[PDB]
């Protein structure tokens, strides 16, 4: 800071702590109902997946 | 028409030549009764001339379930209950379902149901051709504004009759529509010529008002183009009560009946005049 300010580099980071990360299994990531569209496709798929 | 669902199941689930089903014909290949070629079976190599006799003398028994269920699935696809690309997983979903709970009871009511869906498919095309889904919607619209209560004349009764008549007649199924709010007639399914029928709030104060015949451009020349379109659309269903002096509406109807006449005689003479269609004049 000021007139005798030393050469410098920047550090950027973040926090969010009470949260837990989410990824919706939905064809777009919105909540369009409780039983998602991809969740129904996998019923009609009648098959096991790893 | 939409086909027979049980034919379109058998056609894609069963033997193309002789089966262990058509025993009566196999016993005319065998025995040389087949009048078109008696000696054909007599000339088969022993290797298949003998095994054919076995399957005719003691027939193989089979499980019919897959042909029953597919005759439902083909019906569900034609009646548009399911997308055509669901037919493999709807077939499988039913096959596991009816195999999980299999019994002589279930096997009988699948058979009952194969007749029912076959009839439902034949009925659905009637239910689209007869336009009844439009005639019910018109009959609902006629509850929305004063039925059997005009003011200046009861030519309103003839016009209401012309709607019912037209919507019964016109075979491209003129679609009456509840809209979100207002009722509409679409006419032909390509919709160009849609009328908003609750916007015959014009054609209220105009029943009985006499024609100002000398010039159409005058004080009472009100009608919105949506209302003129409804008159032009019904025009070929309207001589009853509409003769010129009966109203300005009667006069418009006498012009539009003849304007339609003019259009189709000018088509008859245009398709004549265009004989060469290419350079010769």
């Amino acid at each position: 800071i000021g007139q005798t300010a030393v050469p410098s580099v920047t550090q950027k980071k973040f926090l969010c702590d009470r949260v837990m990360w989410r990824i919706p299994f939905s064809s777009n990531f919105m909540s369009m109902g409780a039983l998602t569209d991809l969740g129904q496709n996998m019923l009609y798929a009648n098959s096991a997946h790893a | 028409q939409a086909p027979d669902p049980a034919i379109r199941a058998a056609l894609q689930s069963q033997p193309s030549g002789i089966a262990s089903d058509d025993w009566e014909a196999a016993m005319q290949r065998i025995m040389a009764l087949t009048t078109r070629n008696p000696e054909s079976f007599r000339q088969q190599p022993q290797a298949n001339r003998l095994s054919a006799i076995l399957e005719a003398v003691v027939p193989s028994r089979t499980n019919p379930t897959h042909e029953k269920v597919l005759a439902i699935v083909n019906a569900l696809a034609e009646n548009k209950a399911i997308r055509p690309d669901e037919a493999g997983l709807v077939y499988n979903a039913l096959l596991e379902r009816v195999g999980r709970y299999n019994s002589t009871n279930v096997q009988s009511n699948l058979d009952r149901l194969v007749t029912d869906v076959r009839e439902a498919v034949a009925q659905r095309e009637r239910f689209k051709n007869e336009g009844l889904g439009s005639l019910v919607a018109l009959n609902a619209f006629l509850a929305t504004q004063p039925a059997n209560v005009p003011r200046g004349q009861d030519d309103y009764t003839n016009f209401i009759s012309a709607l019912r008549l037209m919507v019964t007649e016109v075979p491209q199924s003129e679609v009456y529509q509840s809209g979100p709010d207002y009722f509409f007639q679409t006419s032909r399914q390509g919709l160009q010529t849609v009328n908003l029928s609750q916007a015959f709030k014009n054609l209220r104060g105009l029943w009985g008002v006499q024609a100002p015949v000398g010039d159409r451009s005058t004080v009472s020349s009100l009608l919105t183009p949506n209302s003129r379109l409804l008159l032009l659309l019904i025009a070929p269903f309207t001589d009853s009560g509409s003769v010129n002096r009966n109203s300005y509406l009667g006069h418009l109807l006498t012009l539009y009946r003849e304007a339609i006449g003019q259009a189709q005689v000018d088509e008859q003479t245009f398709q004549e005049i265009t004989s060469v269609s290419r350079a010769l004049g």
